[PDB]
């Protein structure tokens, strides 16, 4: 029985001080809350396990944080937290590929690494990884990442 | 002037005022008010004779020369009375003929009459040819002369008033005495040159005067005749007349625009000669301006936001013009001259087209000439019979030149059939698009969820008035009681009369026999006084429910409307800056009658079919809203039927299929004609209703992605052309909203695109709506045109002819109101010559004349024969106009763009300040002990003398009547309330959280001990909303006018010399204003029509600020904290509820009591409140909660990088440091600057600095008070 | 009084866009014309 | 009958669908014929497309706007059973009458080459049997039967009731004011009355619970210059709301009740009335 | 600091417009104009 | 996978989600506490991410 | 006979031919375009084969994608796809190149 | 294609306590838009070499 309760008073039980310009308790369930229940789509993603062959649940593109805004922007890094957790709940291949580049995106200025063929980039915005070709070579073997 | 002596005493005392010469005092505004009110009508055309003038205009006298009413109308099928088709079969408007003979008499005023009482018997008795044919004229020709606010008698009277003495010169150094003359007007001309034939003695009898109740129109003398035409000539001659000075128009103008009424008055049928020329003033000038060789100027450099969904547009500089960037198109001056000569008014084309290339480049000139020319254009609303309205524009049907073939089709599924995949037309894509988006909606589980639910059928009852009460014709399969509930007072509209009785009747034994004939149209009887309307029944809503749903999901990702009041001056006004500028061509797509172009015979047998294979996904034993799974008989295989369970959603789609063909039941009980009525179907949706028309948004983006992608890159023959459709996208180069739209063209090839080829694409979309029978209205004029807003190079061109100075549309014969509902269309009609900009000060002359008539009321009572009511004069300054002169200072100092409210009264009661403090420290005594923000000075015994109290109090109390039954009484209240409240309450679930909502509110309103018994919005105050929202429209007795109208006058002379607590606490803030700040755009680039250095305050403000609305952290506010309502609670109510109680400190529980109040689950009450905060909320929704708001005023403006970073809570240097709101300017800051930018844009000139400068008390002093005020709300 | 201080914002109004004046001048569509669109009208006349 | 307002014209719908088409070419009807008694039909976009385009440029041209000047003959009469060929002209002309789309097991195509010595032929009548087809907008055909046992269904009862039944009729009285105004020669003064609809019971104790109470429609009644006569109800009275012990027919003409009292009709006036079930003898 | 190196890690078009596009572009269009480019050796920080 | 229990159940750690969403928790932990959020993002406000 | 309905069928039911599916879709929507007056650039194709030398049924400009958009833009390969499949029906020499 | 909205959002999300006397966010704001709201004038400086 799902019942949201619970992750929202472990949340909005911590302590901020409100001086502050931006909340991370509240920027973050800006990002968490559907208007209505929404929940089943959960279900709907375990039901595609038994189906894998014909449908393959993929992340919303739409829910990617995009390949403008920088890690210091904060509700695009809370984004690559529920990325990172939803992706073995997915059901397609491609699914930790985008999760890594998810983040290689969103710091490609501190941290560079060499990402597959020419034409996509580190700042492709991580959901035209869907092929196995253009996996990038660290994420194969993190030891070609210094 | 000679003007000004003609004027009566009292009433030059406030020509003096408007004039600026005098400040205007309570008393000039009493007196000149009572000076209207008794004076008769008819001596307001002695003052236009009083002025000896000349210009070349004459009124030919063949504009009396009448038609017979009588010939123009007869009897068709049914007994029906209309107007037979004189020369051109769209002849269907009022005929100008004598009214003379059909009126008697009037027995209070011997000079005037109203209808002749025997033809008024019969009619209504005995059908004839004659009697019920007279009474249909009269009643229409009575209502386009009633399609005025007030009278025209008077509106001529205000232009007289403020043409007597010319304004005084203010200080501000950009002010300029007009140019205009009233001896130079021919608009006023011809109004005295029709007035020759109206008098007798010298007395200038006007030919109607238009009493509330309807027009009474002058009997003729003998000889004589009173023919209709001349009522509406001088209306449109007075209509302008007042535009045309207050549009600085040159004279030479309005003879171009008189000489069309005086033409059309000539004509017979007035309004359909002014029809056919309705379009011929903005073919002259809007749709072709630059067609020239010299061509030059400036233009705004505006970006698309390149994430192309987002919608959002950046001014990004100027783009000055050459002659590669004039328009391609071919001008309009073709088409339009032979219209002309079809009315023998070619020489109107040759003045303008003269005039038109004395402009060759964009200027501030040059845009001007544009709206001049199109204030031309009549705005007269133009009224036929009701009858006659939908039985002929709403009996059109389409003609397909594609029909789908019946082999196309396969075998039923019960009612409705598949689309086979052989067929591969235009239908194909609209039979996948609507099964895709069919099938997102049985897999969302946003449905199953009782707040959904809920807001559903609260969006049926509040959006619309209804129509009906067909559950008496419902009766007919079900035993219902059927109460009448005339034990509850309220009205017996389909809004609550219908939906209260629902909550009994299961759907399932009701949808199967909801097919009426009187389904919509009239309230549950054949004859009423009400005009036959759109919206039809609420169950049949409710199986059109799906219908709704998956053309929402269309127009889901593609028009992103998001539900706002800011839409149009958000999202549709910077599309229409971004378009006609000289980077790109639009194509302002128009798709006329498209109500009328979706049919069954294509359109919804498409649709049903495609939601029935859409719905087909998904759970196949499923109910849905109360309609549960049923059997269908399949009929798909030739060798196998069978029966198949289907949902409850399919079963709403087998029932759609039987409604959508047999068609819409439009019954006609118009009031107009003589007891014509009857119904008949139509394949014509409602008009204005949005959950429906945006179906018709759902196959606007649909239909063109078709034609974009697949037809025009294969039909058309240009090659060239091929290339430019190849990578057009409707996500990129089209965007829709109802039933017109833009299409844009691809930057590289945009304005260097041949116009013989664009004749070879419009030629082709044009056949490609006759597949469809969409007749397209398409527009090649580079000019953009989205909602009825309009747009030339980069400069929005304001339709003052869209808004009249006089007109009003009235689909009653009668304008069923108490009088002082008049005030609140004052200020409506203030802020559309605001918007709208014209000449800000002699439109701030015009109002006040305008509503010092609106200042007094008669009420005749046959109990109490007298009554008479005087609003102050600083009502209308509480409600929004700004004042013209304060006592102390000079005139016309105070911006149009002044907010109402407290937050007005704080921006003339800051400046002005100073001059109260020095005025009242002499002359008056002190005070004995002390006040906070005026100290020893007796301001408030000052503020008292000019009536500044009683217009406050005055402009806050109420202006309609309450309803008189209430439930201190022995009535039975509860018989349609609480029956609804079940209606609203179908889930146990949902009741659940809403007692448990209350039950902890009154619980912690007395244990946080801060209020009692406050008003929280929670959904026991929705049937409360809604059955008030039934009675509000209902006539009251004269014990209820009279109670309030008692409690004017008790308002108006209480003793209550105090502002409110929050103004009272306003006034601690002083703010002060340095240097402007520095420039939005180049004040050489034409951002509004009007707005030239002339025209100077709104030319500042659009300079100082921009009219592109910049989306910053704020934006405005178009997140509002709570996605989705139940319909009748204001969000505007919501956000100023929990964050209050964010500042407040409250407990998490008082935040939920509040969210289980508006229905929000407890998976959802502290979901909400967790992220509500203060920091994360935007700078205006923090200050909604002490009811500051942006104006109506500012919406067309970019407020936001203003309010932002150039209004100051704490300047450090400047400001003293009483007013450091530390650890408080979170809240505090959004509050401080805020009432900076209130009286930043009262100020005249540019849009200075704002700093605030101190606090009497201390900013902690502040936050206390107002932490005092908020626990008390 | 208000009246001169709001007859001094116009001093800072004007010489805000006398700044932008000096940072983009304004020049003639004689001129841009002449330069864009007098290249594709005329030319000599070689062949006759 | 739905033939017949194609008939109504004084040149016949069918006589100018044969100058229609005789005008454009002799060729595509060479081929139309065979495109549309094809086994598998084909786009068929030079043959039949030409047609049908003809077809409702000839039936938007005379059709809908007779149709309109039909609507009294096909609604406001007591009781009628219109016939159409398509969905089209019930709705487009925009005539209130409940549609119901039949469908009888019989294959008509056929038909149309059984009938014989027609104005156009066997040729004509299956072209336009097709362009009624597409004219038909695509929905379920319901059993034609069904329709025809609420209509003939209990009018095969009355041979083997053994009771012979009576007979009921509305009641729309008519004040003899309205009907002085434009002229009628009247003798009486009790109110003029008039047949909108009857109805036959087995008994007379079963309509004695309905005879007493009026019915709740409001029923106005056009009378003609000639002897033509219509009715029409304001509120549209279910079908269901007559019990279930009554028998009316399956198309019902209007008359008064006498006839002899009506004299010197001069004009055509019309007038709105209630209903009351009552007894005819 | 926080605004500063924010503004380091926007990902702009800028930077790539400014060697790969334009120097396209303008190779471009000053084939295009009436007059041609009247062009003078930049320099990178040399005093004669 | 691990077979149905028959006793009555409690959430435990144990389990390869509790693996995968301990250790992205561990290494976002790494991410806001790094040098890169160091430089830009104020340190108490930090503590509450 | 010519009739496209067995391909219809078997491509109508692997396309999607959605809102966010026209973009790739759009160059094959094109070829189930039943507008076509029998399917004459088939039999004229033919035709060219006996006339050849006097007629020569070439490709036709419009057929050739440009020659900068690239392989990734999804209409643009099936536009080459349509073409090389019609190149041996050409009489065209120059077809093969 | 040159859109404000990219720098101002980068600058705007950044902590600062709402306790400071001059904030350095709201401040060059003052610096960034006014006086910039031309970005043609990027236009004219790369057709000047």
């Amino acid at each position: 029985v799902l019942d949201p309760t619970v992750l929202t008073n472990a949340i909005t039980t911590i302590s901020e001080s409100t001086t502050q310009t931006i909340s991370p308790i509240s920027e973050i369930l800006r990002l968490l809350q559907p208007m209505g229940n929404d929940y089943a789509a959960f279900w709907k993603c375990i039901a595609s396990w038994a189906y894998n062959g014909l449908v393959t649940t993929v992340l919303s593109e739409d829910a990617f944080p995009d390949s403008s805004q920088s890690i210091t922007h904060l509700p695009s890094m809370w984004k690559c937290l529920f990325l990172t957790l939803a992706g073995p709940m997915t059901s397609d291949p491609h699914s930790p590929v985008k999760v890594f580049m998810a983040l290689a995106n969103l710091l490609a200025q501190p941290e560079p690494i060499a990402i597959g063929v020419p034409g996509m980039h580190q700042t492709t915005p991580a959901s035209q990884f869907s092929h196995p070709g253009v996996w990038p070579p660290g994420f194969l073997n993190p030891q070609l990442i210094n | 002037e000679e003007l000004f002596n003609a004027l009566p005493q009292p009433l030059q005392q406030l020509s003096l005022a408007l004039a600026g010469e005098i400040p205007l005092t309570d008393h000039i505004f009493e007196q000149a008010a009572s000076t209207w009110h008794v004076q008769p009508r008819s001596l307001t055309y002695k003052l236009l004779d009083h002025i000896p003038f000349a210009t070349p205009v004459v009124v030919p006298p063949s504009i009396y020369h009448s038609l017979d009413w009588s010939k123009c109308f007869a009897v068709n099928q049914d007994r029906v009375e209309r107007i037979p088709t004189i020369d051109n079969p769209d002849d269907v408007y009022v005929p100008n003929s004598d009214i003379g003979p059909l009126l008697t008499s009037l027995h209070t005023i011997p000079d005037y009459g109203f209808l002749h009482p025997t033809i008024e018997n019969d009619a209504t008795t005995l059908r004839a040819e004659r009697a019920r044919c007279a009474s249909t004229f009269y009643k229409i020709a009575s209502s386009q002369a009633r399609q005025v606010k007030l009278d025209p008698i008077r509106m001529l009277g205000f232009l007289l008033l403020v043409q007597a003495r010319p304004r005084v010169p203010s200080g501000l150094v950009t002010d300029q005495p007009t140019r205009r003359d009233p001896t130079l007007s021919p608009a006023l001309h011809a109004i005295w040159q029709v007035m020759q034939y109206y008098k007798v003695a010298g007395v200038y009898y006007a030919p109607a005067l238009v009493v509330p109740s309807g027009a009474i129109w002058w009997i003729p003398p003998p000889g004589k005749r009173n023919v209709v035409s001349v009522q509406y000539l001088l209306t449109d001659l007075i209509s302008l007349a007042i535009l045309a000075h207050m549009t600085d128009m040159s004279p030479t103008l309005e003879l171009t625009g008189v000489l069309m009424y005086l033409r059309a008055a000539s004509s017979h049928s007035y309004a359909y000669t002014l029809l056919q020329m309705k379009s011929v003033f903005p073919a002259l000038s809007l749709r072709s301006m630059y067609r020239n060789k010299g061509f030059g100027g400036k233009a705004p450099a505006i970006e698309w936001t390149e994430p192309r969904s987002k919608y959002k547009f950046r001014w990004t500089g100027v783009t000055q013009l050459h002659d590669g960037l004039r328009p391609r198109s071919p001008s309009m001056d073709v088409p339009t001259l032979e219209t002309l000569a079809k009315y023998e008014l070619v020489d109107i084309g040759h003045t303008i087209i003269r005039e038109r290339n004395a402009h060759p480049q964009h200027n501030h000139d040059s845009v001007r000439f544009v709206r001049d020319v199109m204030a031309l254009t009549s705005g007269m609303y133009l009224v036929r019979q009701p009858t006659m309205s939908v039985l002929r524009e709403y009996s059109q049907v389409p003609d397909i030149k594609d029909p789908i073939p019946p082999s196309a089709w396969t075998g039923p599924i019960g009612n409705v059939r598949y689309l086979l995949p052989s067929v591969q037309g235009p239908a194909r894509h609209l039979y996948d698009t609507w099964r895709a988006a069919a099938r997102q909606i049985a897999q969302d589980p946003q449905w199953h969820d009782p707040l959904n639910q809920a807001i559903m059928r609260a969006q049926y009852v509040t959006a619309r008035g209804g129509s009906s009460a067909s559950l008496k014709f419902a009766l007919k399969v079900t035993g219902i009681v059927l109460p009448e509930y005339d034990d509850s007072k309220v009205k017996k509209s389909s809004k609550i009369y219908q939906a209260a009785q629902i909550a009994r009747i299961a759907f399932m034994l009701l949808i199967a026999a909801i097919h009426a004939e009187v389904t919509m149209g009239i309230r549950n009887q054949v004859q009423r006084r009400a005009r036959s309307i759109m919206p039809l029944n609420v169950i049949q809503q409710a199986i059109s429910a799906p219908h709704t749903l998956v053309a929402n999901y269309i127009n889901k990702h593609m028009n992103l409307s998001t539900t706002s009041g800011s839409v149009v001056t958000d999202k549709v006004i910077p599309l229409i800056l971004y378009a006609s500028t000289p980077p790109n061509t639009v194509v302002n797509v128009d798709i006329k009658a498209c109500d009328a172009s979706i049919t069954y015979n294509y359109f919804l047998s498409v649709i049903c079919g495609a939601m029935h294979e859409g719905f087909e996904v998904g759970n196949a034993d499923a109910a849905f809203m109360g309609v549960p799974s049923t059997i269908v008989s399949d009929r798909r295989s030739p060798v196998a039927p069978y029966s198949r369970p289907i949902s409850g959603l399919q079963t709403m789609v087998q029932h759609l299929a039987d409604l959508y063909a047999a068609g819409f039941r439009y019954s006609v009980s118009d009031a107009f004609s003589s007891g014509n009525k009857f119904s008949f179907p139509t394949s014509t949706f409602p008009s204005g209703s949005t959950a429906t028309s945006t179906e018709h948004t759902a196959n606007n983006s649909t239909m063109m992605e078709y034609f974009l992608n697949v037809h025009a890159p294969s039909h058309v023959k240009s090659a060239s052309l091929k290339r430019i459709l190849t990578d057009m996208t409707i996500q990129r180069n089209y965007v829709c909203q109802g039933d017109d739209g833009i299409l844009l063209l691809p930057h590289e090839a945009a304005s260097k695109i041949s116009a013989d080829d664009m004749n070879e694409l419009l030629t082709c979309l044009r056949d490609y709506g006759q597949l469809f029978g969409w007749n397209y209205d398409i527009d090649w004029s580079d000019t953009a045109e989205y909602l009825k807003l309009y747009a030339l190079m980069g400069c929005r061109i304001p339709n003052t002819s869209r808004h009249p100075p006089v007109g009003k549309e009235y689909a009653a014969p009668q304008t069923d109101e108490i009088w002082p509902s008049l005030i609140d269309i004052v200020i409506g009609h203030h802020l559309n010559g605001v918007t709208d900009v014209l000449n800000w000060r002699e439109w701030l002359r015009f109002s006040w004349a305008f509503a010092c008539y609106s200042s007094r009321g008669g009420y005749t009572n046959p109990r109490g024969q007298s009554f008479s009511a005087q609003y102050p004069w600083w009502t209308f300054v509480y409600l929004g106009i700004p004042p013209i002169l304060l006592p102390g200072q000079t005139p016309f100092i105070h911006s149009c763009y002044m907010p109402p409210g407290d937050q007005g009264m704080f921006s003339i009661l800051n400046g002005w300040r100073d001059w109260l403090i020095s005025h009242a420290s002499t002359t008056l005594p002190p005070l004995r002990h002390n006040h906070p923000v005026w100290g020893l000075s007796d301001v408030p015994s000052l503020l008292s003398q000019f009536g500044v109290y009683a217009g406050y109090h005055a402009a806050q109390h109420y202006r309609r009547p309450k309803p008189a039954p209430e439930t201190a009484s022995s009535d039975s209240i509860n018989q349609i309330t609480s029956d609804l409240t079940e209606y609203l309450f179908y889930d146990s679930a949902l009741k659940a959280r809403v007692m448990k909502g209350r039950y902890n509110w009154e619980r912690l309103s007395s244990s946080l001990s801060l209020n009692v018994g406050s008003r929280v919005p929670s959904l026991f105050d929705v049937p409360g909303k809604w059955v008030a929202a039934g009675r509000d429209a209902e006539k009251p007795p004269p014990s209820s006018v009279e109670d309030m109208f008692t409690s004017l006058n008790r308002c108006i002379r209480r003793p209550t010399h105090s502002f409110s607590r929050l103004l009272e606490l306003y006034l601690r803030v002083h703010v002060a204003l340095g240097e402007s700040i520095p420039l939005a755009i180049d004040p050489d680039v034409p951002q509004v029509a009007g707005a030239d250095p002339a025209n100077d305050d709104h030319w500042f403000k659009y300079t100082c600020l921009g009219d592109i609305p910049s989306a910053t952290r704020n934006y405005f506010g178009e997140s509002l904290f709570v996605g989705r309502v139940v319909s009748g609670l204001d969000v505007e109510a919501v956000d100023a509820t929990l964050l209050r109680l964010k500042i407040l400190g409250a407990p998490p529980e008082a935040f939920i009591a509040v969210l289980n109040g508006i229905g929000m689950s407890d998976s959802e009450a502290h979901q909400i409140a967790g992220r509500i905060s203060l920091a994360n909320a935007q700078l205006v929704q923090i200050a909604r909660v002490v009811h500051l708001s942006i104006p109506s005023s500012w919406m067309t403006l970019n407020t936001g990088p203003y309010i932002h970073h150039h209004a100051y809570d704490f300047k450090p240097g400047i400001t003293q440091p009483s007013a450091k709101s530390r650890d408080k300017s979170i809240w505090m800051s959004p509050i401080l600057k805020l009432l900076c930018t209130s009286y930043a844009m009262t100020v005249a000139g540019p849009v200075r600095t704002s700093i605030v400068t101190e606090i009497d008390g201390s900013a902690a002093a502040l936050s206390g008070n107002l932490r005092v005020w908020m626990r008390d709300v | 009084l208000a009246t001169p201080m709001i007859n001094n914002a116009i001093r800072s109004f004007l010489t805000a866009w006398d700044d932008i004046r000096i940072l983009s001048p304004d020049v003639s569509s004689k001129s841009l014309s002449a330069y864009l669109d007098s290249a594709v009208a005329n030319g000599p006349e070689l062949i006759i | 009958d739905s033939d017949a307002l194609g008939d109504s014209l004084r040149p016949s719908f069918e006589t100018q669908f044969l100058e229609r088409l005789e005008n454009l070419d002799p060729n595509l009807l060479d081929r139309a014929v065979a495109s549309i008694l094809s086994p598998t039909s084909d786009t068929s976009d030079d043959a039949v497309t030409t047609v049908l385009d003809a077809f409702n440029a000839l039936y938007r041209e005379i059709m809908t706007p007779a149709q309109r000047a039909r609507l009294p003959l096909l609604t406001q009469q007591g009781r009628v059973l219109a016939f159409a060929h398509s969905d089209y002209e019930l709705l487009s002309a925009n005539i209130p009458i409940q549609v119901v789309r039949g469908s009888i097991p019989i294959d008509h195509v056929v038909n149309l080459l059984a009938r014989r010595n027609r104005v156009g032929g066997t040729a004509l009548q299956v072209l336009l049997d097709y362009c009624y087809r597409t004219q038909a907008s695509p929905l379920a055909p319901t059993p034609a039967g069904r329709l025809y046992k609420q209509l003939f269904g209990p009018w095969l009862m009355v041979p083997r009731l053994s009771e012979p039944l009576i007979k009921l009729r509305l009641v729309a009285s008519a004040p003899a004011k309205v009907l002085r105004a434009a002229g009628w020669t009247i003798d009486g003064d009790p109110p003029l009355e008039v047949s909108c609809l009857c109805a036959y019971v087995t008994d007379r104790a079963a309509a004695t619970a309905l005879i007493e109470r009026r019915l709740d429609s409001r029923a106005l009644v056009t009378v003609g210059g000639d002897q033509l006569m219509f009715v029409e109800y304001a509120p549209p009275l279910p079908l269901v709301s007559i019990p279930r012990t009554f028998l009316l027919p399956v198309t019902y003409v209007v008359h008064w009740v006498p006839p002899q009292r009506v004299l010197l009709n001069g004009g055509n006036v019309s007038f709105t009335s209630g209903l009351e079930w009552t007894f005819d003898d | 600091t926080g605004v500063m190196t924010a503004m380091r890690q926007v990902k702009t078009m800028t930077p790539f417009y400014i060697q790969h596009m334009c120097p396209t572009e303008l190779s471009v269009l000053a084939s295009v104009t009436v007059t041609p480019p009247f062009q003078v050796p930049f320099t990178r920080l040399v005093q004669n | 996978n691990q077979p149905l229990p028959r006793l009555t159940v409690a959430p435990t750690y144990d389990s390869a989600m509790s693996n995968w969403i301990s250790t992205t928790i561990a290494f976002f932990i790494r991410v806001v506490n790094s040098v890169n959020m160091t430089a830009t993002v104020n340190d108490l406000t930090r503590r509450t991410m």
